[PDB]
């Protein structure tokens, strides 16, 4: 992954969250490799919005 | 030969995501903000992916 | 038995076998980076333990 | 300053629940016009004294 | 001091005090008193306290230590001072 | 395949373990005659060493062939390893561990994900009983299944300095060693150790049983006592000389005490924070076989 730096603070950075999510369904395969470090930016987001 | 499967889940995760983002607390009045914005452009996106 | 050291006998011996590193290996050279700045400085967090 | 600390440490919003009481927020924080269709009132005005 | 400005005061003051928290039907909870109240002495400005601001919930607990794991994984912290 | 004969792997000359002393190759047992102890008020009690945990931590897919060996010495007994457990190539010896692997580890200490022409290997099964435990020194540094490093060090002391009777009874006075030494004695101790076919000692502690793991154990005992020294000297809390009539005796104080220093010093190896949880890991699985 072209690696994001995220705290995802504002409620804006659902928009990073969303750009996996296309990346996801627009490209089911590429994200299937690149997805555990995707899983390093969204850990940022579960523990800072849930 | 009207409903398209994509855009339908394009729809849902939307929704999804603009649950989560209202639900999401935010101490700053700009956060407040952008959190109602970031709803609107949540719907922003759903009509072009549709 | 195992080698005597060169080191602890006083005999001087001139074939020895010096390690080194080939072109692969580099050391010292500067090395790139992206740095990126924090979003806001107001959300910053000096404190937590 | 000391009626404000009283006020605001009572919090500067408050939702009203089923029962019709005012719960108020208990926390400081500016309004935003947004919160105006929200459940949230600005607590000067609630007249609870 | 007498006895009816000490209760006035130590009663106007409880009552000022307001510690963030979900309400919870389940029976096994206890609300985290300590870092409910430290998040509120800091006004919710460490990161333990604006934890507690947008997930109040992290305060209930049913096992005691996960009162406070949950807080150092939701933060990353190796501890709390 | 080198085939493990009735008694270890270290019966073998090809794994003679020896210290350079007194210009000769002695033996670590007749090296550690001349260590002598001087027991202070202070007591090492030996507890219960914590049963190793049954996770191996899983070997990373790793195109090459890992100088495990190499890396297992200096680790404990290396005068400059540090940061031991941020490649963490320990867990490569999990690779080991599989019945009928492709891997095999060469007498030369590196570890073939695949059997290759003209390289001796020890007997896979043996080799799976010794990585089947010391594939977890590849998680000594995860905070889950760190080693004590405090407590353990009591069973160095009571294998090392202990009198039969001291070891019989668990509990020792806290000793200080000493020994006449030569100039550079401990650093020249731990590259004489450092250069040690240790696997084949490890593979033996782990394969053997019965009449032959015990064998191994009375045959061996002062190898490992080595080292323990080594390991001691790493964390003794100093490490003086002493003038005796024209002759210099080196006086470590104190064995059996982990003094946790990771400041460096001239006398003797250090551990950094690393090597010193890797030492705490490798002494919890080998003082674990040693019993039983
Ligand atoms: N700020 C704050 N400190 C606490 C809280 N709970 C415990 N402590 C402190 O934690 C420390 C450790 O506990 P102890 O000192 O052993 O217990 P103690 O309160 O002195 O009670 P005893 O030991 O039985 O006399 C104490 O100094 C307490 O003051 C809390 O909820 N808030």
């Amino acid at each position: 992954l072209k690696k994001i730096a995220e705290s995802f603070e504002d409620p804006s950075s659902i928009v990073v969250v969303l750009e996996f999510i296309l990346f996801a369904l627009f490209f089911p395969t590429e994200f299937n490799r690149i997805k555990g470090d995707i899983q390093n930016v969204l850990l940022l987001f579960f523990s800072r919005w849930y | 030969t009207v409903t398209n499967e994509f855009a339908s889940r394009f729809r849902t995760i939307v929704a999804t995501l603009a649950n989560v983002v209202n639900e999401r607390a935010v101490q700053d009045d700009m956060q407040k903000a952008t959190r109602s914005c970031t709803k609107q452009w949540l719907r922003h996106l759903e009509t072009q992916f549709d | 038995q195992v080698g005597i050291p060169k080191l602890e006998v006083d005999h001087i011996s001139f074939s020895n076998v010096v390690s080194m590193m080939t072109a692969n290996i580099r050391t010292g050279d500067d090395m790139a980076v992206e740095r990126v700045n924090p979003d806001d400085v107001r959300a910053i967090n000096i404190r937590n333990a | 300053p000391v009626e404000y600390g009283i006020f605001v440490q009572r919090g500067a919003t408050y939702t009203i629940n089923a029962a019709g009481e005012f719960e108020f927020s208990g926390r400081n924080e500016k309004w935003d016009q947004a919160l105006y269709l929200s459940e949230h009132f600005p607590a000067l005005f609630s007249d609870v004294p | 001091i007498p006895a009816d400005e000490l209760i006035d005061n130590l009663h106007s003051w409880m009552r000022s005090v307001h510690l963030l928290h979900v309400r919870s039907e389940d029976n096994t909870l206890r609300y985290n008193w300590m870092l409910g109240v430290y998040a509120r002495s800091t006004n919710y400005t460490t990161p333990v306290g604006q934890l507690v601001v947008n997930a109040p919930a992290i305060l209930n607990y049913s096992n005691p230590q996960d009162a406070f794991n949950s807080v150092f994984v939701a933060l990353g912290i190796d501890y709390i001072d | 395949m080198l085939q493990q004969p009735t008694g270890g792997y270290t019966t073998l000359e090809q794994f003679a373990f020896t210290i350079r002393n007194d210009g000769t190759n002695a033996t670590p047992t007749q090296f550690l005659q001349l260590l002598s102890y001087e027991a202070t008020e202070n007591e090492l009690v030996k507890k219960t060493i914590p049963t190793p945990e049954t996770h191996l931590p899983s070997a990373r897919n790793v195109p090459g062939n890992v100088y495990i060996e190499d890396a297992i010495t200096q680790a404990l007994f290396g005068i400059s390893a540090q940061n031991v457990n941020a490649h963490g190539y320990f867990s490569r010896l999990s690779a080991l561990a599989l019945p009928n692997t492709s891997a095999r580890l060469g007498l030369d200490g590196v570890i073939y994900n695949s059997e290759t022409i003209n390289i001796p290997f020890y007997d896979p099964a043996a080799v799976a009983n010794f990585a089947a435990t010391y594939a977890k020194l590849g998680n000594a540094s995860t905070p889950r299944y760190r080693a004590d490093m405090i407590d353990i060090y009591a069973h160095v002391g009571l294998e090392l300095a202990g009198t039969d009777a001291e070891r019989a009874a668990g509990v020792m006075p806290v000793k200080r060693a000493k020994f006449d030494s030569w100039e550079g004695s401990l650093i020249s101790l731990s590259r004489d150790v450092v250069n040690w076919k240790i696997l084949a000692f490890l593979i033996d502690l782990c394969s053997l049983e019965g009449e032959a793991l015990r064998a191994f154990k009375t045959r061996n005992r002062d190898v490992f006592r080595m080292m323990l020294f080594i390991m001691s000297t790493a964390v003794a809390a100093n490490v003086v000389n002493r003038k005796v009539t024209k002759r210099v005796d080196r006086v470590l104080e104190y064995i059996g005490v982990n003094s946790m220093r990771t400041a460096g010093r001239t006398a003797t190896i250090t551990y950094d924070l690393s090597r010193h949880e890797f030492a705490a890991k490798f002494l919890q699985l080998t003082f674990t076989r040693w019993n039983a």
